[PDB]
């Protein structure tokens, strides 16, 4: 088919500077090409068509330029809720094809995580297992270690961590560990902690508790 | 915006005759589709540059040509085409079958 | 109000078959031009077929083709995919799309899953992580396959302060989820989970 390329893959930059993501094609098209902007659990949406037209509704701070085998767009005042995952798209060969995405994440100040933490519940240790879960609520940059603590021995193998998408107006984050044990292997141990470590913190916060 | 341009959009066919219908645009063959229909069903189906065919001759010269031979009474309708050299368009056409 | 709303995402076995709706209005469809577009998670997007539904001229890509068969019916408004001896790969978000005349997709459809796998299915079981008295409560999804879950607060009277995290894929072939929300420490808080493949409800109060 036809390769689209954009370059960089991932950026950062903050609150309003000039974002500039290029966007080569494989093949001399000209002019028959759009940028949209896809957000997380969403589907795209149209930005420019025609390389240098913006649709209707769109804000003014988007730009389009090109022609041929080069293009880029172009964000003058970057914002928070412009963090998305841009592409670009030719549409006078067929297939149709796109680029391979340009994930913008918004360059904030660092902010520490609050840390709290939920014991599991006797409706789960009925059924023999226990969950343990601690959030790591708004909070940047994204980057941050998180260990578990059984009568403060580390614990591995039985944690699962999962971070959300940049907030759309904060520009945190925010993580949520969760420890997963038997009943008959929680009810033996008495102490569960959440050690945490982050740029933000001074020191590593560790919320516990006991049973 | 990329439009088509109609000379007419209603023809006047006599039975047995034939019909050339024509969608003109503005001017890469490989790029190009071109497609002619009716109320579903499909007469052309034209992407990758390949009694009813086209004129390729006058797809340089920007104009889609739907030459249809012997006309018959179900060749009777609206006839649509769609086109596109990176934008698009489409013109909607009406034929009736006289004798 | 121009609304492509889909349907038919959900979990296929591979060589299994599917067939995704995509009902479209707010303007005229017989002179439209839809698009199909796909998106495995993590990656980009792929053009995977066309049609013209005035003539039900079809177009698909080499990747679907012989497989893929898309349909549409101007009357009741509506195109179709049926995807058939469906493989692994063919695992993503389905989206419909009509075409912007002068360029580009214009008007997107709210996209659907469609999961192709062996795995069987599993409702969840939520469980409330309660507060301890700013103070933060939230419900865990555990053990359930396959995505997605829709998960919500008050039946989305809840908005403010709201955390649902991405489902991570555990060593047990399931799926765990939480949602939680940040919440003034001074009531009543229900999370509202769903899970269509399993065709459950639940609605689950979450007490100190």
């Amino acid at each position: 088919d036809i390769q689209m390329t954009q370059s960089p893959s991932s950026l950062s930059a903050s609150v309003g500077d000039r974002v500039t993501i290029t966007c080569r094609a494989s093949q001399d098209v000209s002019t028959a090409v759009a940028w949209y902007q896809q957000k997380p659990g969403k589907a795209p949406k149209l930005l420019i068509y025609s390389a240098s037209f913006l649709y209707s509704g769109v804000p003014s701070r988007f730009s389009g330029s090109g022609s041929g085998t080069d293009f880029t767009l172009t964000i003058s005042s970057l914002q928070p809720e412009d963090f998305a995952t841009y592409y670009c798209q030719q549409y006078l060969y067929h297939p149709a094809t796109f680029g391979q995405g340009t994930k913008v994440e918004i360059k904030r100040t660092v902010a520490a995580p609050s840390v709290f933490i939920f014991p599991p519940s006797d409706e789960q240790l009925k059924s023999g297992t226990a969950s343990v879960v601690c959030l790591l609520n708004n909070f940047y940059p994204r980057e941050a270690k998180v260990q578990w603590k059984v009568d403060n021995a580390l614990q591995s193998g039985n944690s699962q961590e999962s971070v959300t998408e940049q907030d759309s107006k904060d520009s945190t984050y925010s993580l949520s560990s969760t420890l997963t044990l038997s009943k008959a292997d929680y009810e033996k141990h008495k102490v569960y902690a959440c050690e945490v470590t982050h740029q933000g913190l001074s020191s590593p916060v560790t919320k516990s508790f006991n049973r | 915006a990329f439009t088509v341009t109609v000379p007419k959009d209603l023809y006047v066919v006599e039975y047995g005759s034939n019909m050339t219908i024509e969608c003109k645009f503005p001017v890469d063959l490989a790029a190009l589709i071109v497609y002619w229909e009716m109320e579903d069903k499909n007469i052309i189906q034209f992407v990758h540059g390949e009694r009813a065919r086209l004129l390729k001759d006058q797809l340089s010269l920007g104009n889609a040509a739907l030459q249809i031979t012997d006309v018959k009474l179900q060749d009777a309708g609206v006839y649509r085409c769609m086109i596109s050299y990176g934008g698009a368009d489409y013109k909607r056409i009406t034929v009736k079958v006289n004798a | 109000e121009v609304q492509l709303v889909e349907s038919g995402g959900g979990l296929v076995q591979p060589g299994g078959s599917l067939r995704l709706s995509c009902a479209a209005s707010g303007f005229t469809f017989s002179d439209s031009w839809i698009h199909w577009v796909r998106q495995a998670p993590g990656k980009g997007l792929e053009w995977v077929a066309w049609i013209s539904p005035y003539g039900g001229s079809t177009y698909y890509a080499d990747s679907v083709k012989g497989r893929f068969t898309i349909s549409a019916d101007t009357s009741k408004n509506t195109a179709y995919l049926q995807m058939n001896s469906l493989r692994a790969e063919d695992t993503a978000v389905y989206y419909c799309a009509r075409r912007h005349w002068p360029g580009g997709f214009d008007y997107w459809g709210q996209g659907t899953l469609v999961t192709v796998s062996a795995a069987s299915t599993k409702g969840p079981s939520v469980f409330p992580l309660a507060p301890s008295s700013t103070a933060a409560l939230g419900c865990l999804v555990k053990d359930y396959f396959p995505e997605p879950v829709t998960v919500s607060w008050n039946s989305g009277a809840l908005t403010s302060g709201v955390h649902t995290f991405p489902a991570v894929l555990q060593s047990s072939g399931l799926y765990s989820l939480s949602s939680v929300v940040t919440v003034p420490s001074s009531q009543t808080y229900i999370c509202n989970v769903n899970h269509k493949p399993s065709n459950t409800k639940v609605d689950k109060k979450v007490e100190p």
